[PDB]
This record gives structure tokens, sequence and C-alpha cells, in this order.
């Protein structure tokens, strides 16, 4: 019912970028493959900039490298 | 009438498995059980084909094939779902937690699913269950969520809203190697 990139955004308080990246045509496919520049260009601060930039990463990592199946206490 | 529960079971037999040795391997056990009337056998023989939550609807298709004087122990061998969803409100505050474990993600290529419950606790008072699967979080749906992302979404607001579609399945893959099995709830539970 949720968007990709709605529910990515989400888990890193990012909602409130969501208008903004959709307003620029970019779903969460297309923001995958975002440079630092591409999103200074979209007017992206450093803060939040770095903060999606690390998460794609971490997604990348994850999606290319998946470990053993572990448990997440809670 | 038998010639027409054939039909409409080969129909969902076709649907759900593709290999021709594993639907032969379905229609003999199902041909013993007429034999010797041996449910418990049965529901073991047929774990061997149901091993994964896409053909978990067989035991549904199966269910008309069983006697009257069988289906409540059918059913209380098999597991028990349901396509109507289980929302619970969770407090992450709490002294002592949610009170559960969580696995899975779209980087094993499965979903969410309760591992583990602490008996007594949050997860266990507002009725969740290990084999239960997240289908949603805080409104969010999370088939696209790495485990990370769903674990950070749970964690970013003070309370957290599951909603729950039991399973009774449990993904399981002990290495980078190794490739994604599932053990039903009994079998993780008794091997954890």
């Amino acid at each position: 019912e949720t968007s990709p990139l709605e529910t990515f955004l989400a888990s890193l308080h990012m909602e409130d970028f969501a208008a903004l990246l959709r307003q620029e045509k970019i779903d969460l496919e297309a923001l995958m493959l975002c440079s630092d520049l591409d999103l200074r260009s979209i007017s992206v601060p450093l803060g939040p900039r770095e903060k999606i930039l690390g998460a794609v990463r971490r997604r990348r990592q994850a999606m290319e490298r998946p470990p053993a199946l572990e448990d997440t206490e809670l | 009438m038998d010639r027409k529960v054939a039909r409409e079971f080969r129909h969902k037999v076709d649907f759900l498995i593709e290999n021709d040795a594993e639907k032969d391997y379905l229609y003999d056990v199902l041909r013993m059980y007429h034999q010797t009337m041996d449910v418990a056998v049965l529901v073991g023989d047929l774990k061997l084909v149901i091993n994964e939550p896409s053909r978990l609807p067989l035991f549904d298709a199966i269910r008309p094939l069983i006697p009257l004087k069988h289906q409540v122990e059918y059913d209380q061998l098999t597991p028990r779902r349901s396509r109507k969803l289980k929302e619970v409100r969770l407090d992450r505050l709490h002294p002592e937690g949610l009170g559960l474990s969580v696995r899975g993600g779209l980087e094993f290529g499965c979903g969410l699913f309760i591992s583990h419950l602490i008996k007594g606790g949050q997860a266990d008072s507002v009725g969740l269950q290990v084999g239960d699967e997240i289908v949603r979080i805080n409104g969010y749906s999370i088939s696209s969520c790495t485990h990370e992302e769903v674990i950070n979404l749970i964690r970013t607001e003070k309370t957290v809203s599951i909603k729950v579609r039991h399973i009774g399945l449990i993904p399981v893959k002990s290495s980078p190697d190794e490739p994604l099995t599932w053990q039903y709830v009994d079998q993780f539970v008794s091997e954890s």
C-alpha cells in the first residue's frame, strides 16, 4: 500500500523528503543510483544527503552479500 | 462426486507444485492415508512437499479429502492460518521491551517472521505468535525492506503498531552460502 521509497525514508526519519524526491521523479530504484552531486543538485542538505547515501550503501551491501539469517531481539 | 473432487484437487496441485516427482509423492501419501487412516503420519509425510509459504494452501485443498471424523485432528496438526490480518500496538519504552525476536528481509528473499516469543512478555500478551509474518509496521508496507530497515522502522517512535499474518513457518539460512529453507514452528523452537 505504501511505496518502497516511502518505507525506506520512514526507516531513516526522512519521510519529509518524500515530497521533494517524488517531485524530482525519483523513486527508490532511481535513488540507489544517486551520487552526492545528484542530490546536491536537487537541494538536499549535507546531513540528509549523507544519511540517504549511507543507507543506500548498506542496502546494496545487504542485497549483494546477504549473511546468514539471524534473529534481532526486541 | 469423486471425479469432481479429484478434478478440482488436481487443478490446485498443478497450480502450486511444478515438479512431477513432487506431485507423484503427494498423490502416493494420500493413497496411503486412504488405506491406513493415519492422519498424524499423513501430515508428517505432507510436510516434505509443503515446505514453503506458497505451498500452504495445499492443506486447505486436502481438507475436503479428509473424512469428517478426522477433520478436528487434522486442523490441530496443521498450521492455523487466516487471510484476516491481526493488528497490535506495542510499547517500546516498556521496562522489559517488546518480548520477541525477528528474522528476515528483502536481502534473504523472504518476509519478516517472529522467531522467538518471551512467555508472559508484551508481544505474547497481545497474542503474537512464533510463525507470524509481519506485513505492516506503523502503517508501512515492508515487502521492499532489508532486515536493518525494518529494525530501524520499528525503532522510529516510542510506540509501534504491527500487523500480522500467521504462516506457521520460519525461514532458515545458517550461512551466506546456504539456500533459503523453511522449518515448521515446532522444529525451529525445539532446535533452538
